[PDB]
């Protein structure tokens, strides 16, 4: 009972209460204190708890730690005690976004009266200083910078009442090693590149200009709210303690860091007019503010309706546009350079629940947002925009495909190429698969038709075609004839005796009229694959034949992408076709028109996820059966591992040579036609293979060697390098 | 409570910033412990809310029931039009006294909406007789 | 650590497996185990296309299962999905359920498993027993309710 | 969804649901096994209450056939 009250009673503070906060503070104070003989390490634990995993209540406990603290000075100093304990554990196991928290949960606690504020500094300093240890990732010196810069906006302006005379020697140092790391991740992070309007910046540099406003301004903001800074009747007279020696824990073999990251930035507050403005992009007020978003989001993203009411019902001490806050920061996430902190449905669905809640004021913002980002397409990245589309398709279709579309003429005279035009095509075609063909002709202007998609039928070759000069039509024929007549494998082998010439041929025969005979339903396809599975595996037993079958399944369904799209993943998984295939098949001549449409890359990312799982799934089983015949398994797992890992690094390996080809081929002819580089075409497939790097960085990790220096060496070009090189900053 | 009183409102005050304002007056420094400021700090603006609450909604009361005292005065059915009202009562101060144009028309609006109600109510009854009649059939 | 933990979308409903073999028990265990969710409200013209782009939107999807008038042997209005992974079909419960599909809110719910037979309505007309006795008036599901 | 044991032999969902109803409101009933049988309410508080209420109680069939039913929350 007792045990589950504590943690009730804990959190209640945190939630919205029914009579003011530093009541319940005042009060829980002595609760928590009176029961401190008998429970004192669940509250010990309770404590750690909250401190680690609800960031956006920060000050609501620190000052709880205080009001403690300001009762049992032995309890604030056991309280910080496991606080370092706890930090360490956090560090040694790489969960460096959770210590951050910590470490800014110490240093508020000093405004608290409950740390030596010359003690914070000392620990600071150390942080610091791991820009000088030597052979060590930047990501490793950058985390530790931005565990300090980022607590300021908490500590800097008591922690700058004292020791300023080394609280300048370690922005001394901070600014040295600000100015000296290198930047080449940025190109593959920002999501826009134009920064004619507002600039994506690389987060160390957003936050230093940031600190900068503040100390410049005397480290006064006035957004984080504090219910236990006040010292003056209570906090005063406590005892504050002194945080031990931090000796950062030693770079080591095992240590993974946070990738570096670029602030996304779309609003300013001429965007919101007659609203109370919008804290600047170099306020700490607005890096705070998006930072709790952030936080109540990662908090609540399993529940839509509790996180769209925890986002709205934010505590700001002084009035800001808070529905702006909120879109911005829900973009920031969904556009996270390849992909956000959560599944991106999820956005789509949070930002639903957010219009339910606030009908009278979130939508017109998301529809201004909507237009701002269709206007800035020209240089938004191609995995963005991927995302765009997804989004706004799945978005219209829960609120029956209304949109203004003549807002957007402006496409309508462009190259079809163009970014804007390319969008809307999508976005239709996206509106498409959630319903239907003539669906979508009815819901934009006679203007747009143009961008329409192409009705979905199938393309039968020896069809209604009348057209038999062709090889294997009559073949054809009697294969129409047989299927419709419950035909048995080995009877169709008959039939393809037959075929005159791996056979081309016969695969082409074969599959322009399976396919066509289930061309009803998505349903009917897959049991047909599954019927005469075995004729498949047979006449595509090589690669050649693999290939060929996706080329005449692609000239059958050409104008149906969702069917294609479910075809191919259904034949790797009853292994029809494999991921090399597949590979091939996306960089082969006979796609090269349909190169740069989303389900081309839809399919190829479909089919490295497979590869992935697979590995996964097979290395986890080998774990299993080495926690424990039970041998004869273990050599077979271990062969399975081999094998299935062998297969995934080949996936790489070839849609890294596919694409290094295309690009250099592109680059050369350039380079002697004199002619633009920077193509639409160009843009689609540089960005694609940037996105090959995002979206598996871990896996292809691995192939750092082979990567290194024997594909992507300097003989390339340096457009196509840049790219590999962005990669390795990640992790640099 | 004088320390609040120096300031502008700001019912929804954080305790610090309470603390900021008023941290070197004497009524404030007078109370001994912080937790005691706190408490007559977060009473206070508990019963100012809940006086402010309960004063504007008996001027709302005295607004709306001060337009219809003054509509009273003119001979309104469900014919008359706002259109036509509105110039004759727009000098009041308890026209001026509702603040927006959309709602004296909806309270206008609300204003406005024996032999002869005996033949209804006989119609009403014969219907309702007719009706159980056919049900019995 | 702490209720943050809190995933009200993917708990049990009240809905019980109706011609189910086991306890109640038995029905529970497969429910917090399973890949496979139940999707009501759908139109009798929703295709299994329209499904397949909507709930891959949470991860890959394995089969889907139309339900049919057991006599008719027409779409009936409900469906079942099945996933590879139950944390997609988690995902499926969290951010799908109770949005639209093919123009109509719909509703998901887990499902110990399919089995030859579930896909058939049960309502005493052919089509689901919830169709017997609704008293409003739906255009993608045939009008009125059966009893009307 | 709740689960219900010791029905009558001669038993049906149809006649269950006249029972389940005095919790409140049911939604859907079924009867397999020959013995054991389930139920969907609407609420959790006419589910939890019949749960309950509705628990080891006297289940009346319309072919004269009276036994004891258990009701769980499922
Ligand atoms: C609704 N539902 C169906 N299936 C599956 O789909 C198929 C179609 O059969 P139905 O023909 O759809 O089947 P039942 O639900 O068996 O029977 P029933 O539970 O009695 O219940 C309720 C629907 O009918 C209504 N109803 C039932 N009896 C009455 C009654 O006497 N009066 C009134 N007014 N309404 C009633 C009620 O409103 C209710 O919501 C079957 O294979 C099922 O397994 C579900 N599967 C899962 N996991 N979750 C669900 O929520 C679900």
């Amino acid at each position: 009972e007792t045990e589950d009250h504590l943690e009730s009673l804990i959190c209640k503070v945190g939630e919205k209460s029914a009579c003011s906060l530093e009541s319940n503070l005042e009060g829980l104070a002595g609760v928590l204190e009176a029961d401190l003989p008998n429970y004192k390490s669940k509250i010990l634990r309770l404590l750690c708890t909250v401190a680690r995993l609800l960031p956006e209540k920060l000050t609501i406990y620190t000052t709880l730690v205080g009001l403690l603290n300001a009762r049992n000075y032995n309890f604030g100093g056991e309280f910080v005690e496991a606080m370092i304990r706890q930090l360490k554990e956090s560090l040694k196991a790489n969960n460096y976004n959770e210590a951050v928290y910590l470490v800014r949960f110490l240093s508020d606690l000093v405004n608290c009266h409950v740390i030596a504020a010359p003690s914070m500094v000392a620990m600071f300093e150390n942080f610091v200083s791991v820009t000088q240890e030597e052979d060590v990732p930047q990501v490793r010196r950058d985390w530790y910078v931005y565990a300090f810069l980022s607590s300021l906006p908490w500590v800097g302006k008591e922690l700058y009442e004292k020791k300023d005379a080394e609280m300048d020697r370690i922005f001394a140092n901070t600014e040295s090693y600000l100015k000296r790391r290198q930047k080449t991740h940025v190109p593959m992070l920002q999501v826009w590149t134009a920064d004619k309007p507002h600039p994506q910046e690389e987060y160390l540099d957003c936050l230093w200009a940031q600190i900068q406003k503040l100390k410049k301004d005397r480290w006064q903001e006035r957004h984080i709210l504090r219910p236990y800074l006040a010292f003056d009747s209570i906090l005063c007279e406590a005892l504050q303690h002194n945080l031990p020696p931090f000796t950062p824990p030693p770079h080591t073999e095992d240590s993974v860091y946070p990738m570096p990251r670029v602030i996304f930035r779309m609003f300013d507050y001429t965007d919101d007019p007659e609203g109370p403005v919008m804290p600047g992009s170099h306020s700490v007020e607005r890096f705070v503010i998006e930072e709790n978003l952030h936080c109540i989001i990662k908090s609540h993203w399993k529940e839509r309706k509790t996180c769209a009411a925890q986002l709205v019902s934010y505590p700001g001490k002084n009035k800001i546009p808070l529905n702006y806050h909120i879109v911005e920061v829900i973009f920031a996430e969904l556009f996270q350079l390849p992909a956000p902190p959560h599944i991106d449905v999820m956005y789509t669905t949070l930002l639903i629940e957010l219009c339910k809640l606030q009908p009278g004021s979130l939508p017109q913002v998301l529809a201004q947002a909507t237009e701002m980002l269709y206007m800035r397409l020209d240089t938004m990245n191609t995995t963005c925009v991927d995302r765009f589309i997804n989004w706004f398709s799945h978005h219209l279709s829960n609120f029956q495909f209304r949109w203004s579309w003549e807002d957007w003429s402006d496409c309508l005279s462009q190259d079809p190429e163009s970014p804007k035009p390319k969008f809307v095509r999508e976005v239709l075609e996206k509106c498409m698969r959630l319903s239907y063909h003539q669906r979508i002709l009815d819901i934009v202007p006679p203007t747009f038709s143009a961008l329409c998609p192409a009705n979905p039928t199938c393309i039968y070759k020896y069809g209604d075609e009348s057209s038999n000069s062709l090889p294997g039509h009559s073949v054809a024929l009697c294969l129409a004839v047989a299927f419709k007549s419950k035909a048995t494998n080995d009877e169709i082998f008959s039939i393809l005796k037959d075929v005159p010439n791996f056979n081309p041929l016969k695969i082409e025969v074969f599959v322009q009229t399976l396919l066509h005979l289930a061309a009803k339903s998505f349903s009917h396809s897959f049991s047909a694959l599954a019927k005469f599975h075995e004729v498949f595996k047979t006449l595509a037993e090589s690669d050649e034949g693999k290939l060929h079958v996706l080329r005449v399944m692609f000239e059958v369904w050409r104008n149906h992408p969702q069917m294609i799209a479910v075809l191919v993943d259904k034949m790797i998984r009853t292994q029809i076709v494999d991921c090399a295939a597949v590979a091939n098949w996306i960089f082969s001549s006979e796609l090269s028109r349909d190169f740069t449409r989303l389900f081309v890359w839809e399919i190829l990312h479909s089919t490295i996820r497979k590869m992935n799982k697979h590995v996964l799934k097979i290395q986890k089983e080998l774990e299993e059966a080495k926690e424990k015949v039970l041998e004869e398994q273990i050599e077979r797992l271990q062969e399975k591992v081999e094998s299935a890992q062998s297969e995934q690094k080949n996936l790489f390996l070839v849609i890294f040579q596919r694409f290094i080809m295309i690009l250099t081929e592109h680059l050369v002819r350039c380079e002697t036609d004199g002619t633009s580089v920077l193509t639409p075409w160009y843009k689609n497939c540089i960005e694609r293979l940037q996105q090959i790097f995002l979206q598996h960085h871990q896996i292809i990790q691995q192939y750092m060697v082979t990567l290194e220096n024997l594909l992507f060496t300097a003989e390339l070009d340096p457009h196509i390098l840049a790219v590999f090189q962005q990669f390795c900053a990640l992790q640099a | 409570k004088k320390m609040m009183e120096e300031a502008k409102f700001n019912p929804r005050a954080t305790f610090s910033e309470f603390a900021a304002k008023h941290a070197k007056d004497s009524r404030f420094k007078a109370i001994e412990k912080m937790k005691d400021r706190e408490a007559l700090f977060n009473e206070f603006v508990a019963a100012a809310r809940k006086k402010e609450k309960e004063d504007s909604k008996t001027r709302g009361e005295k607004i709306k029931s001060d337009f219809f005292e003054l509509l009273s005065n003119h001979h309104l059915d469900s014919q008359s039009r706002w259109s036509k009202v509105k110039d004759k009562v727009e000098s009041d101060p308890r026209y001026k006294a509702v603040d927006s144009s959309s709602m004296r028309e909806d309270l206008f609006k609300q204003y406005i909406e024996e032999k002869e109600l005996e033949r209804q109510a006989r119609i009403e009854a014969s219907l309702r007789e007719r009706e159980r009649e056919v049900q019995k059939a | 650590l702490k209720a943050l933990r809190s995933d009200s979308y993917v708990e049990l409903s009240q809905y019980r497996d109706q011609h189910f073999r086991g306890d109640n028990e038995e029905q529970e265990k497969l429910l917090k185990k399973s890949c496979t969710l139940y999707v009501g409200n759908l139109s009798f013209y929703t295709t299994e296309e329209q499904i397949y782009e909507l709930f891959s939107k949470s991860g890959d999807i394995k089969k889907i299962i139309m339900g049919l008038d057991k006599m008719k042997k027409t779409a009936c209005g409900f469906c079942f999905v099945e996933y590879y992974s139950r944390a997609d079909a988690e995902n499926a419960m969290r951010y799908i359920n109770g949005t639209r599909l093919d123009d109509r809110i719909i509703r998901t719910d887990w499902d110990a498993g399919f089995k030859e037979g579930r896909q058939y309505g049960r309502g005493r007309s052919g089509g689901q027993v919830r169709d017997e006795y609704r008293q409003d008036y739906d255009a993608g599901r045939g009008g009125y309710g059966k009893l009307a | 969804r709740v689960v219900v044991s010791g029905l009558p032999p001669s038993g049906s969902w149809q006649d269950l649901k006249d029972h389940m109803r005095e919790a409140g409101d049911v939604c859907y009933a079924d009867v397999y096994r020959d013995g054991t049988g389930v139920v969907e309410f609407v609420r959790k508080e006419d589910m939890t209450y019949a749960v309950r209420k509705l628990d080891n109680t006297k289940f009346r069939s319309h072919e004269g056939e009276t036994a004891y039913i258990r009701v769980k929350v499922d």
